[PDB]
This record gives structure tokens, C-alpha cells and sequence, in this order.
């Protein structure tokens, strides 16, 4: 059996696709499951072991000419997928491009009442709103559907497949990783350090307002003592997925020896070779807490239970600090302090 | 022949004549059948097409091989599996 996913946006809302493809393979055993996404969302798909091969067609534009549009159904169609579960919230027109795709089951989302309201009869299993807040929720409805809904199947098998359990391939774990580590200081005892700007970088596709960057400076003041005790001694890795280039020469972080770096989503295998990481609701939350990597997650405030629901991760390791005033740009930095320098 | 022209302005005269090959647009022909000497510039060496960078001889084969992803993903898996 063949399946086909359709999973949209960029990196944040795809890397939390995981578990639902797990569930896939875990379900119906030995089943080729290929996956169509956005350029910036494929990037992710490099490091797993479940998907054939990725691809990329949609971010879901208004007009994309009329032939890039065919040779993509003409590319989906001759290959034939039995269930192409889809996301991006299809309406009467997005319909459509599942529908021929001459498969036998065709799940998906809808919107509820807005933008053509719609859901089609050419469908199946239609569910709940559209904008997709929630984090490791996510999906929710999916990780109903593909449980024990038919037959001798054992009962609900294995509710939600355990959480991101991304691997990292040791070709790249050693080569990549080593050469832009030695580049600056290396010890593999330091310390990452995301949020800082706003190009690219993850932006969560639901976070919204906060979360984007902090002003640079309480990244700073972090900084400053974190290094300070021969606990790392090693971090300063302000880490700046930006056109950093336009960024590293105003690292106020004073660029005596804060060090930078340029990666795309595989920075996975630079949090596992960290002693550590402290960053605001971005893909480095997940990815560290994937695996046991302590991370320290600021953003605003009791959000934690829409983007971060394994509250205690392994020992409770990651921790959350939220802020008082609801803005993420203020918070007790003196305790997020004091909370960092155990690590 | 040499006809002159007395134009009103200057002091002209000319002479013409017509030509045309007669029929050695076969012998033309017959020489530039010398495309039955594309054999010696042919079993020459090639210039890289057989060099040792190079390997895959389609017309996408090495630019679009390019799926070593996928046998990276199921060595990924097997690694997993170990």
C-alpha cells in the first residue's frame, strides 16, 4: 500500500508531522508513505526514517500557472496512492486536486464556515478548524482516525505514537557538525542559543507575536553569564539562522568571541552536540526536546499547553519560564539566569 | 560589354557580365561527401565523456540520479534498527 501526505507550511508546523507519519507506518506495516510540502518545510524530511522521498509543490499560492499545476497532479496521479491524507485546510477548489488524484480514501481538513465553507461530497472524514494553533495537539484529529477505527486491529494502537523522535544520520552527525563547530570554539560543551531575529529563522507559523526575537540585548545579558563558572566555560553560540552576515556585525552580545554559524533545518545534530540549549517557542524547542538535550524554552507566557504539552520531557529537564506581563520581550531574566547556570 | 553612361552629374561608365557555376553543384556536392571521413575525428578519444568524473550516461541520469536520499533515509532506518 501506498500513501501520500500533503502537510503544509514551512518548518515548525511540519516538523511536528512526524508522529502522525510513525503512526502510518506503524498502523499498516510496510507501507511507502512520499510527502509534498513547501520548500522551506521540505529541509526537514532530511533527517527520518519512515518517508520514501519528499517533494515539493505547494505553498499554496492563488494562481500557479497551469502547467506547473497538471505535471504536479500528473506526477501524484502516476503513481498510484491509495490514501492521501492531505492538510492546508481544503475548501471546494483544494478539493478538487485530491479528488483526482484517483485514490480509494481521501481524508483531510476543511474550514468551518469561512472561505467557501464547502467540504465537498467527493471527500471523506472532514473535521475541525482551520488555523492550526496548537503544538503536539496539532493534528489531533488524525491521531484519531488512523486508530482502531476498523477492524481486529488491537485497540487504539499505541495513542499517539511516541513523541519527535528524530534521528540524524552519521555521515552528517560527524562531518557537517564537526566542521562548522571547530570553526570557533568547539568543545561540544556548549550552549545554543536561537531566537534572535526575524528573516526566516522558524517563526512557528502560529506563534504569532511573540516568539519571533528578543531585542538582542537580554540575549546579552544572558550571555554574559553563562560562560561565567567552569560549568561550560566554552558557549557563546548566539546562533543566528538569519542573513547573520547583515546581523554579526552588530552583535552587541559583544563580538569579542561570540561565535556565529549558518544552517539550514539540520541544526538537530548541533543541538545533540551541545551541553545544553536556551531559546524562545521556535523549532529548537522541539527538536531538543526530541531527544534528552535540557533545553529552556521562554516564550510568552501559558502558551506552554498549546506548544509544548510533554511538560516534563524526561526529568522535568525542559523548563518554561513565562512572563508576567504576557509580552515576551520582559521577563525575570535574573531567575531565567539563575535557572540556565545549572546546566 | 562596356556600355558609358554620361549621368548628369559625374562621368560614369561600366561593364558587366553574368557567371554561375554550370553544373558543379554536384561536384560541390560529391566533395563535401567528405562527412564519410567523420570517422577518423570520431574514434578519437573522447574528451571526458569516459573520464573517471563522470558516471551515470543518460541525459538526467547525473544531474538528477540524485536520489541517494531516499537509500540514505532507509540506511538511516536500518541504523535505527541496529
Amino acid at each position: 500500500r501506498r500513501v501520500c501526505c500533503v502537510v503544509s507550511g514551512g518548518v515548525y508546523e511540519n516538523v511536528l508531522f512526524f508522529p502522525v507519519v510513525q503512526m502510518l507506518k506503524d498502523r499498516y506495516p510496510g507501507v511507502l508513505v512520499d510527502v509534498v510540502a513547501s520548500a522551506r518545510g521540505k529541509q526537514v524530511y532530511e533527517m527520518c526514517k519512515n518517508v520514501r522521498y519528499a517533494n515539493v509543490y505547494d505553498p499554496d499560492d492563488e494562481w500557479p500557472e497551469p502547467a506547473e499545476y497538471t505535471h504536479q497532479l500528473g506526477v501524484m496521479k502516476n503513481r498510484y496512492y491509495d490514501m492521501v491524507l492531505s492538510t492546508k485546510l481544503a475548501g471546494t477548489g483544494h478539493a478538487l486536486f485530491l479528488f483526482m488524484s484517483s485514490a480509494r480514501e481521501k481524508v483531510g481538513y476543511v474550514y468551518p464556515n469561512v472561505n467557501g465553507a464547502g467540504a465537498g461530497l467527493f471527500l471523506t472524514e472532514m473535521f475541525k478548524p482551520a488555523t492550526t494553533n496548537l503544538a503536539d495537539g496539532g493534528y489531533n484529529m488524525y491521531q484519531d482516525m488512523l486508530e482502531w477505527l476498523g477492524r481486529p486491529a488491537k485497540g487504539v494502537p499505541q495513542q499517539p505514537i511516541p513523541p519527535l523522535r528524530v534521528s540524524i544520520s552519521k555521515k552528517l552527525r560527524a562531518v557537517v557538525e564537526d566542521k562548522y563547530n571547530r570553526a570557533g570554539v568547539e568543545k561540544g560543551k556548549y550552549v545554543v542559543i536561537h531566537g534572535i531575529e526575524s528573516d526566516s529563522v522558524a517563526n512557528m507559523k502560529s506563534r504569532g507575536d511573540d516568539d519571533c526575537l528578543l531585542p538582542l540585548e537580554l540575549w546579552a545579558e544572558i550571555a554574559k553569564e553563562i560562560s561565567s563558572g567552569g560549568n561550560g566555560l566554552r558557549p557563546l553560540f548566539v546562533m543566528p539562522h538569519e542573513r547573520h552576515r547583515e546581523e554579526i556585525e552588530e552583535i552587541v552580545g559583544e563580538e569579542t568571541a561570540y561565535l556565529f554559524i549558518t544552517t539550514p533545518g539540520q541544526l538537530t545534530c548541533l543541538i545533540n552536540d551541545s551541553a545544553g540549549v536556551v531559546a524562545t517557542n521556535t523549532a529548537a524547542v522541539q527538536l531538543a526536546n526530541a531527544r534528552d538535550k535540557p533545553c529552556v524554552a521562554l516564550f510568552s507566557s501559558k502558551e506552554k499547553a498549546r506548544l509544548f504539552l510533554p511538560y516534563v520531557e524526561e526529568r522535568k529537564s525542559c523548563t518554561v519560564v513565562a512572563s508576567a506581563t504576557g509580552k515576551l520581550a520582559g521577563i525575570d531574566i535574573e531567575a531565567v539566569k539563575k535557572a540556565v547556570k545549572d546546566l | 560589354n562596356q556600355r558609358d553612361w554620361v549621368v548628369t552629374k559625374s562621368i560614369w561608365h561600366l561593364s558587366d557580365t553574368a557567371i554561375k557555376s554550370f553544373y558543379t553543384f554536384y561536384a560541390m556536392f560529391t566533395v563535401w561527401g567528405v562527412c564519410f571521413f567523420a570517422s577518423m575525428k570520431a574514434s578519437m578519444a573522447d574528451p571526458f565523456y569516459d573520464s573517471e568524473h563522470y558516471r551515470g550516461q543518460g541525459g538526467d541520469g547525473t544531474v538528477h540520479w540524485y536520489y541517494d536520499r531516499q537509500e540514505d533515509i532507509e540506511a538511516t532506518a536500518r541504523g535505527d534498527l541496529l
